[PDB]
């Protein structure tokens, strides 16, 4: 696993080095050498893992993860390349430290046998992120938004260690492999009730579910475009991940305890679709898309079938691209108009064609059109919830059409109608944004063809 | 229809319900009682998988009408002959359909007018 | 459209509109020519009964009843010209109307070809520059104090002059640019 | 006499058959005035910043601005816990939650329980 | 926004909204492509009251002709070799109760 | 569409053609700057008629507020030369 | 239920098309009703027979449309039926094209429409179906002849009220061979496909002779 | 694609004798289809088959007995 | 062998080469839309084999 | 190549309201005490080759003469090919 | 073909009606069928046959693999960790072996349904039965154990299966 | 000339290639194109077998 782990670690030497032009080129060109060599990952089996050695471990659920993690750093390099042109070379060289620290923290953390280094990284992720939030914003409440991403994910996290340490000391081992095959049932008690409570909800808090997704929008809102692709995209799969990897442990108190999560989900999806409709931002907008999508992703690993966990598995990777590439397409928008207002710049589909037409594949894809492998995740998750209990189907069909209804709200409300009459410095589409988009978006369209790489270790 | 207006304006029971039919043993109107036959065996009816509701007692003519369709393709109108015995086949059955929705609407009278005249009879 | 409103409508303006909105749906409700004709000679004659009518209360009882007949005759689906606000082509050229300002984008290889349109455009873009010059103070000067009453605007009153902002009057994109 | 039109929420009264329009008076002659006048001062301040051929921007418009603070920044500090605002949120916000964990609570016991008695007929259920 | 005067010289002719006046608490509600407010040709409790109406009306005639069904003076149609048991269902290790066609 | 390209001399053309075809106006004294209110003595509702004859002759329907300022044949053929964008 | 909503949704839809004005939507609401008459002869157990009926559909239809597509784009982009006049003889071939399509849909025999409306007309008549969805197919029947002839009239019969301008025009090639391979179709298609393809359903050999022509007495 | 037709300004537009010998012959096959097929087989329309009057079969072949047997 | 599947998944393929050409030379100029009906008619045409055949 | 070639309009003295449904109205209205100025605007819907009209029965035979014909003509031809 | 096994996809023998024409008339059918031999089959059976030449002039093998049988989870300790693993393997690859064979019956009914065309609902009985029967077995042995099944569920769940079995059994011989 | 090149680069290739991959890949696999059983009549020869199929029981022919 190190023939990953080492090359992003001398990433940090190789821009701190570099000249002041070409520190852009450099990391462009050796960030996606590292997604090349790190796709070695995806060859798996259907026995039970790829072990690299007794801390590094692999497996086709942190394989498209870990493949994603490394592919989205050069298109993070990209979207950052024009906002931070006027700034000092040292001050970009350390925004290129951060995004190479993330993305090495994040490789850690799926690999990770052992549940306390899962923790660790699981938590260090959380100082680059707040660092890139807080220093490189624009508004005002940028400051504000950074204090909530992080105390909301300590206070989910904190009582989890705690949860942690204590399953130590009564079985003796967290590491994965042996917990897997160790594993006995939690019987109905308190004790149990708070150790499952303590061991999920530091999980959930992250997805984000309803009700504690307040730090979401507003996280997604002040980040820069960097930060908001590496929210979107890798940062809300960390508790998806880490709640496939503990369940292991909470049967069969899970059959018991899902109802409150489940109906939170359930109902929240609902109602963060239904706010996506009345609203006047596009970044709210597209985080309120995410918290629907990871609620329902929740509610697929509550229910705890083989189709559930495969169509957690395809969303969470088909909502990452989809999320990042959202975000890109609203921040080239944000750079001209400066407003990052919905009903304030329209009709830009006759001045940028082709912006127009990557932003018909976003919402399609977003929207779960078929074949894609947003429509591949819902639609498990949807069988598998309809096997749980007949009367999901209402919910989830109502989602459907919601999500359906706003995707194309925030396509006619930016792309179609009227220009507006009073903004005149919409310059042509640039070759980066163009090829960021497309870069976005042929990963999609190229795994609808294979989609076995994307559907978990269950398939 | 005009039996329509005739049950569900006049005594339901008169007439006889479509659902239920028949209500009567078929020897009830005399012993003789002879069999229809039928002339399609099983074998080459399944091996002409017409359909499961093509079935009936005029299969046989079915069956010819779609050797004529398979063998003198080119041409669509070449055998009117035996789509004519199919269908004269066919209207014999809803003939005799109607024959037994009559035979039961009549034993019926015949049946409400005896428990009638037993009735006055026991009245008297 | 061109003209900028004024701030009420008088009696005379109310009466005219009824009149137009009348004779619309009684064109739409009678659709052959000649019984519209007919229809509309005599709709004239029962709205000039009362032309030469002196006092205003009575006048503004009629045109009151007037507005109620009309609201309950409407015909619910009226004939609407194709262009209109709703006709069934109404903004159908709109996603064709590409602003001007855009073609200061067009690569030097776009400008090589239309040469002669790009030296016109210069000159249009020099007189446009020194004429808000003067529009400016035009404005500033013929301007009441305490802002202007109407949104209407004056025209040019020396020689070398243009109308204070003409720019983007005379610059529409085109009724069928495309 | 005609049958007369009754307006709702949806179905607004039209202008033509607004009483107060008909009646005027001398107060809402002067008002009129006055409104036409701030509407023709601000036409002429996004005109005079709308035909400048220096500016190659956004004309920034102060209503969209408080429009969308109003919408999104401002709500909680004026928000003020009411018997009207605690009912709506009690309401919108445990209602929904509680009737769907009773209806799908319901609806896992019947289906276990037709399990256990084991007349259900899952048969050729392989994938769940 | 679809009630606004639409011959206006708006300088948003598509959202109909003049630059600087205050915007609608629920502008997002109404923008012509959403709900409109416009006044109608017949009173909306009228339109309720006939669209209510013509449903019950079919709803309640629907079950009428159910609980009043058409059909022709035939009996049922026969079908020759057991009422085709073999070709429907099969299970031909039985020997279903033998069923006869009377001819008449 | 493959409609003719009309011009001005169309237009004039069609504006006296149509206000001819009035029988209260003598094709004699209208001519092209012939005021309507005063040359020839019209009413205003005979004004209203006018412009709803050049609206169904002209396929476009003209606001209310521009129509009542119109008051010759020439404002009339201009400002359906302009909302037409006719050259020459 | 498909029957009832089947019947509902034709009734209804031709209803509506009964007193519209604009061309595109009376054509909008046939293709609905016809739609609506395909799920009641789905409800009445007949698939085979709604197939050839949305083959047939399919031909008289289009033409339909394509027609008034070449109404429309002659008078300058117009879709109101009180500004087309006189037709018949200022645009012959779209006249013809039009009446033979609307014969056709009203199921006039031996056209594309009869062979397969008129068997879906005897085949719900003689069924064990609900008396309401009956009475509502004929009245649809009726009304999807009422509207037919209310475009022929509106559109072709009385004197001309469209701009004085004159621009009607058809010479071209391509409309005119466009029409007439779908006027070939919606002539000659129905006797050749009913004539081809195998019997899938019993055929309704006796039946009443009122109830016989009662689709040719209600249209 | 075709000729040139000008417009005509209140009269009747020119027509060629090419779309009008067109129509002429589409109404023509039309109708003539129609009564070709309606000659040759009427029987789709009238039927050709007779409908049997349920009052008109005596009871001998109905299986009906005098009222006293059974 | 059986021509009956190979003319039947030729004639949708062949409905979707003018979508490949869709980024050529011929998609900026105007005889695509002729292009497009051409291949359509030529669809059609071999698609009516199957046809004769199923009958 | 598009149509420009200077196309002329008619003489406005050319319009007539005899012979049109306007003298129905003309009158209709005189008998009343009234006129319609536009009467004769309308005209040309009533002059030239739109003065003739057909009925709806007379529009559905477009082709019945030629049709009938051909039948005609048909049975003929084959009443005597087969009786032979 | 010898590319797949017979028996494991039985088929029917394929008979077929020679044409017998009682029409003189010709069909476009034949026609057809010889122009479209002549005109794709010929160059496509050229091609092959260059292709396999071709293929045949390199001749290389590969092989199936082959697994040993080793003691399953009810020869496990309860805390050894290494025999527990290899019962798991083994256990692991029994599941995908079950799914390939029903997989297998479930083709082979798709194909009777297909083939039969209209008597479908008889002649493909001992294919439902056949489906009927492993979809039964496949069921009790693998449905119900959640997403992190293993083989110390399997297990438990036939114990407690056979528990009831055996309650049942004694009951019922007793009464 | 247009048509001849056009018929030959748009019909003959791909339907090359599809003929092609069904004759030889497609049906390499089993089950993969399943065709219903051609329909059997009495009287008919089969050219496997060459048995000829008994004709029908002689039904009473009248009109
Ligand atoms: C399936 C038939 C096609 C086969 C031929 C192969 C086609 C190659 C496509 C390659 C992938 C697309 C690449 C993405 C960006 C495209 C670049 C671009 O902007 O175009 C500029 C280019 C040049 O024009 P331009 O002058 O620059 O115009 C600029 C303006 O912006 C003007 O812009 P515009 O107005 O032209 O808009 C762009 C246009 C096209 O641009 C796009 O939007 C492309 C994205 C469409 C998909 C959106 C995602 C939804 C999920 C689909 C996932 C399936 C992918 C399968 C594998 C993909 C492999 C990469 O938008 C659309 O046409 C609407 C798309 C809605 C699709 C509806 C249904 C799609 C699925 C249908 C079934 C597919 C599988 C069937 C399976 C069973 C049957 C065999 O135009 C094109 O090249 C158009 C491409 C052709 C359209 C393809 C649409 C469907 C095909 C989807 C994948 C191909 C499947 C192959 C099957 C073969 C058997
Ligand atoms: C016709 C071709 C079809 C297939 C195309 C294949 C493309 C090949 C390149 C893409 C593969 C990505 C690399 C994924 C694997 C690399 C990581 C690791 O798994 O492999 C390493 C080895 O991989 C290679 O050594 C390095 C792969 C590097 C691929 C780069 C190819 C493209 C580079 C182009 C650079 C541009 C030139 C300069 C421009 C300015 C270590 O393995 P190793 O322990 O050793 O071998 C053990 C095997 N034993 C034990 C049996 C003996
Ligand atoms: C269940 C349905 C739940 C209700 C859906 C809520 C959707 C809210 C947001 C919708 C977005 C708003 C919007 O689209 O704008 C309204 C927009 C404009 O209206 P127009 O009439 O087109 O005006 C044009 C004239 N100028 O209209 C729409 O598109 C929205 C239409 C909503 C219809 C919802 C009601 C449908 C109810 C159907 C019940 C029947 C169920 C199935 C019956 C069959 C069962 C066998
Ligand atoms: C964004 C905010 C989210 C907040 C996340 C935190 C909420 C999680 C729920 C409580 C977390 C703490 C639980 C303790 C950690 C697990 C330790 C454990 O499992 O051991 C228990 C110990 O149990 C406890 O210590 C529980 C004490 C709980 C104290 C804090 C309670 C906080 C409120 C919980 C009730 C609300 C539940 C939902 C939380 C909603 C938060 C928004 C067993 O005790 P033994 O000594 O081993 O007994 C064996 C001998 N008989
Ligand atoms: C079919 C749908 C129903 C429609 C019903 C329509 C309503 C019909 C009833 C109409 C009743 C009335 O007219 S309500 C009568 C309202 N009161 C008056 O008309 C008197 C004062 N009018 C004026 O002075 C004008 O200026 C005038 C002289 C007219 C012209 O002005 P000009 O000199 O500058 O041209």
């Amino acid at each position: 696993m190190l023939k990953i782990i080492i090359p992003t670690t001398m990433l940090l030497p190789m821009t701190w080095m570099s000249k002041h032009n070409m520190i852009w080129i450099n990391a462009t060109v050796h960030s996606l050498l590292i997604s090349l060599i790190s796709l070695s990952l995806l060859n798996q089996l259907g026995e039970n893992s790829l072990n690299f050695s007794l801390t590094f471990f692999s497996d086709s659920l942190s394989a498209p993860l870990l493949v994603l993690t490394t592919w989205l750093l050069p298109l993070m390099l990209m979207a950052s390349q024009s906002h931070l042109s006027k700034e000092t070379t040292t001050r970009k060289k350390l925004y290129i430290t951060m995004l190479i620290l993330l993305q090495l923290f994040l490789i850690m953390t799926f690999t990770a046998t052992e549940l306390i280094l899962f923790y660790i990284l699981f938590e260090a992720t959380l100082v680059p992120t707040l660092i890139i939030i807080t220093r490189w914003g624009n508004q005002t409440e940028r400051l504000n938004a950074g204090l909530y991403f992080l105390f909301y994910t300590l206070a989910g996290s904190l009582p989890l260690l705690v949860a942690l340490v204590y399953i130590q000391n009564t079985t003796g081992s967290l590491n994965f492999l042996i917990i897997h095959y160790w594993s006995h049932p939690l019987s109905n008690s308190w004790s149990n009730i708070f150790m499952w409570l303590a061991c999920i909800m530091a999980f959930m808090v992250k997805m984000p579910l309803y009700g504690l997704h307040l730090w979401l929008p507003k996280a997604h809102v002040e980040a820069p475009i960097a930060g908001s692709m590496v929210l979107a995209a890798v940062l809300l799969k960390l508790g998806g991940y880490g709640m496939m990897r503990i369940t292991t442990i909470l049967n069969p108190l899970t059959n018991y305890m899902a109802y409150p999560f489940l109906m939170l989900s359930m109902w929240g999806m609902i109602m963060t679709s239904s706010i996506c409709l009345r609203q006047t931002d596009l970044k709210s907008l597209i985080a309120y898309s995410s918290v629907s999508h990871m609620a329902l992703v929740i509610v697929a690993i509550m229910i705890q079938t083989p189709w559930s966990f495969m169509g957690a598995t395809a969303l969470m990777i088909a909502h990452g691209l989809t999320s990042s590439m959202l975000f890109c397409l609203a921040n080239t928008n944000y750079e001209r108009v400066h407003s990052r207002t919905m009903i304030l710049a329209r009709g830009l589909q006759t001045l940028l064609p082709l912006m127009a037409t990557w932003w018909l594949v976003a919402s399609l894809t977003n929207l779960a059109l078929p074949p894609s492998i947003n429509l591949i995740g819902e639609l498990f998750i949807i069988t598998a919830s309809f096997s749980w209990s007949n009367i999901t189907i209402i919910l989830m069909g109502m989602n459907m059409m919601i999500t359906a209804l706003y995707s194309l709200y925030m396509l006619i409300t930016t792309q179609r109608g009227k220009y507006t009459h009073h903004i005149n410095n919409i310059k042509p589409s640039f070759t980066r944004e163009n090829a960021l988009m497309a870069l976005h978006i042929l990963p999609l369209l190229l795994l609808t063809l294979n989609p076995k790489m994307i559907l978990g270790p269950l398939y | 229809g005009a039996h329509l207006a005739r049950r569900y304006l006049g005594d339901a029971s008169k007439e006889p319900d479509p659902l239920r039919m028949p209500t009567f043993p078929p020897d009830y109107g005399f012993p003789e009682r002879k069999e229809r036959e039928m002339v399609a065996t099983q074998q080459e009816m399944n091996d002409a998988q017409l359909m499961l509701q093509q079935r009936d007692y005029c299969a046989h003519y079915l069956i010819q009408l779609l050797k004529c369709k398979r063998d003198s393709f080119p041409n669509f109108l070449a055998c009117k002959h035996e789509q004519h015995d199919w269908d004269y086949c066919e209207h014999l059955d809803y003939v005799k359909r109607m024959k037994e929705f009559e035979r039961e609407r009549r034993l019926l009278q015949r049946k409400k007018r005896r428990e009638q005249r037993e009735a006055e009879m026991a009245r008297g | 459209a061109f003209s900028a409103p004024a701030a009420y409508l008088t009696h005379q303006q109310k009466v005219l509109r009824l009149y137009k909105r009348a004779l619309r749906h009684l064109e739409s409700w009678c659709v052959h020519r000649d019984k519209y004709r007919y229809f509309a000679c005599l709709m004239r004659a029962r709205f000039d009964e009362h032309k030469n009518e002196k006092d205003m209360v009575k006048a503004t009882q009629l045109l009151r009843q007037a507005e109620e007949e009309f609201w309950y005759g409407q015909h619910p689906q009226p004939y609407i010209f194709p262009e209109s606000p709703g006709g069934t082509s109404y903004e159908r050229y709109e996603c064709y109307k590409v602003p001007e300002w855009c073609l200061d984008d067009w690569h030097p290889s776009e400008k090589a070809m239309y040469p002669d349109y790009f030296a016109k455009r210069e000159q249009w873009k020099r007189l446009r520059r020194e004429s808000w010059e003067r529009e400016v103070k035009q404005l500033q000067e013929e301007t009441p104090p305490g802002g202007p009453r109407t949104e209407a605007l004056p025209p040019a009153r020396k020689e070398g002059d243009l109308p204070p902002l003409w720019w983007h009057i005379v610059t529409r994109p085109r009724e069928r640019p495309m | 006499s005609f049958p007369k039109y009754k307006p709702s929420r949806l179905a607004t009264l039209p202008a033509t058959l607004d009483p107060a329009e008909y009646d005027i008076s001398p107060e809402t002659r002067k008002a009129q005035a006055e409104r036409l006048a701030i509407r023709s001062r601000l036409k002429r301040e996004y005109l005079l910043q709308y035909n400048d051929p220096n500016r190659l921007g956004v004309i920034e418009d102060p209503a969209l601005i408080r429009w969308t603070y109003a919408r999104s920044a401002n709500i909680y500090p004026n928000f003020r816990p009411t018997p009207k605002t605690s009912l709506l949120g009690a309401l919108f916000g445990i209602g929904p939650l509680f009737f769907w964990y009773y209806v799908f609570k319901t609806d896992r016991d019947k289906k276990e329980k037709l399990i256990q008695e084991g007349k259900l007929d899952q048969t050729f259920n392989i994938s769940y | 926004q679809q009630e606004r005067d639409p011959w206006y010289d708006w300088d948003h002719p598509d959202l109909r909204l003049n630059w600087g006046e205050p915007i609608h608490w629920d502008l997002d509600m109404y923008i012509r492509n959403r709900v409109d407010t416009s006044p109608t040709p017949v009173s909306w409790n009228t339109m309720c009251k006939h669209l209510f109406g013509f449903v019950a009306f079919m709803l309640f005639m629907f079950w009428v002709g159910e609980i009043y069904p058409s059909y022709q003076p035939v009996g049922p149609k026969q079908y020759p070799y057991n009422d085709l048991y073999l070709e429907r269902g099969g299970d031909p290790t039985k020997e279903p109760e033998p069923v006869v066609h009377y001819e008449i | 569409s493959d409609a003719p390209p009309l011009t001005l001399e169309a237009i004039k053309d069609r504006v006296l053609y149509v206000l001819k075809l009035y029988d209260k106006i003598d094709p004699e004294k209208l001519s092209v700057n012939s005021h309507f209110m005063k040359d020839l003595g019209l009413d205003s509702l005979d004004q209203v008629e006018i412009i709803m004859a050049m609206e169904d002759e002209f396929g476009f329907e003209i606001p209310d507020i521009d129509a009542e300022k119109l008051m010759c044949p020439q404002e009339i053929v201009d400002y359906i030369a302009d909302k037409k964008d006719v050259y020459e | 239920m498909t029957l009832c909503l089947g019947a509902i949704t034709t009734l209804f839809t031709a209803l509506c098309a009964i007193t519209q004005n604009d061309i595109k939507k009376i054509v909008a609401f046939s293709t609905s009703s016809q739609l609506g008459l395909m799920m009641v002869t789905i409800g009445i157990n007949q698939p085979h027979l709604a197939f050839l009926h949305i083959c047939m559909h399919a031909f008289f239809k289009a033409m339909l449309f394509m027609c008034s597509g070449s109404i429309i784009h002659s008078l300058n982009d117009e879709q109101d039926i009180r500004k087309m006049g006189g037709l018949y003889k200022a645009m012959p071939f779209t006249t013809t094209a039009l009446i033979i399509g609307s014969l056709a849909l009203t199921g006039m025999p031996y056209l594309t429409g009869f062979y397969s409306k008129d068997l879906i007309i005897e085949a719900v008549n003689m069924s064990y179906t609900n008396a309401w969805a009956l009475l509502m197919t004929l009245i649809a029947t009726s009304l999807t002849a009422a509207y037919s002839t209310r475009i022929i009239f509106f559109a072709f019969l009385g004197k001309p009220r469209f701009p004085p301008l004159v621009l009607i025009n058809e010479n071209n090639p391509l409309l005119i061979n466009s029409i007439k391979r779908l006027l070939i179709g919606s002539i000659f298609a129905g006797f050749i496909i009913s004539n081809n393809i195998p019997p899938m359903t019993v055929p309704n050999t006796t039946m009443p002779l009122y109830m016989k022509m009662t689709a040719l007495i209600v249209t | 694609g075709g000729v040139h037709i000008e417009p005509r300004y209140r009269q009747f537009p020119q027509l060629t004798r090419s779309q009008l010998i067109q129509a002429e012959f589409f109404s023509a096959t039309m109708w003539f289809w129609i009564l070709w097929r309606f000659w040759h087989d009427s029987d789709a329309v009238l039927g050709h088959f007779p409908y049997p009057d349920p009052s008109q079969w005596t009871d001998e072949e109905l299986g009906i007995l005098p009222d006293d047997e059974d | 062998m059986n021509p009956f599947a190979s003319l039947t998944l030729t004639t949708l393929t062949i409905l979707t080469i003018p979508i490949m050409m869709s980024n050529s030379n011929i998609y900026k100029t105007n005889l695509y839309p002729n292009y497009v009906k051409t291949t359509v008619s030529y669809a059609f045409t071999l698609s009516l084999v199957p046809l004769l055949m199923f009958m | 190549e598009h149509g420009h070639s200077k196309m002329e309009l008619p003489d406005y003295k050319q319009w007539k309201i005899e012979g049109t449904p306007l003298e129905t109205v003309q009158e209709k209205l005189a008998a009343r005490g009234l006129r319609d100025p536009w009467g004769r605007n309308e005209a040309w819907r009533y002059s030239g080759g739109f003065a003739n009209n057909v009925s709806f029965v007379g529009a559905l035979l477009k082709g019945f003469k030629w049709g009938f014909a051909a039948f005609v003509v048909a049975v003929g031809a084959e009443y005597y090919l087969e009786s032979q | 073909p010898d590319s797949w096994d017979k028996d494991v996809y039985p088929e029917p023998p394929r008979r077929t009606p020679a044409p017998a024409p009682q029409t003189s008339l010709p069909n476009p059918v034949t026609y057809l069928t010889k122009i479209f031999d002549l005109l794709v089959d010929r160059p496509v059976t050229l091609a092959r046959e260059f292709i396999e030449q071709q293929h045949a002039k390199n001749r290389y093998y590969y092989y199936h693999r082959e697994f040993r049988r080793v003691p399953d989870i009810t020869e496990c300790e309860e805390k050894d960790i290494l025999c527990m693993f290899e019962a798991e393997m083994q256990w692991r690859r029994d599941y995908k072996v079950d799914q390939e064979i029903v997989n297998i019956i479930q083709e082979r009914l798709k194909a009777c349904q297909q083939r039969e065309g209209e008597s479908y609902r008889q002649n493909c009985a001992k294919e439902l039965e056949q489906f009927t029967q492993v979809s039964k077995a496949f069921q009790d042995r693998y449905s119900d154990l959640g997403a992190h099944y293993s083989a110390r569920k399997c297990l438990a769940k036939q114990k407690q299966r056979m528990l009831a079995e055996r309650k049942a059994a004694k009951e019922a011989a007793a009464a | 000339y247009r048509h001849s090149i056009f018929a030959v680069t748009h019909v003959l290739i791909p339907v090359w290639i599809i003929h092609y991959y069904l004759k030889y890949h497609v049906t390499a696999k089993p089950y993969t194109v399943v065709e219903r059983k051609p329909r059997i009549f009495p009287g008919d020869t089969i050219l496997e077998t060459g048995e000829v199929i008994p004709l029908m029981k002689e039904f009473p022919d009248q009109h």
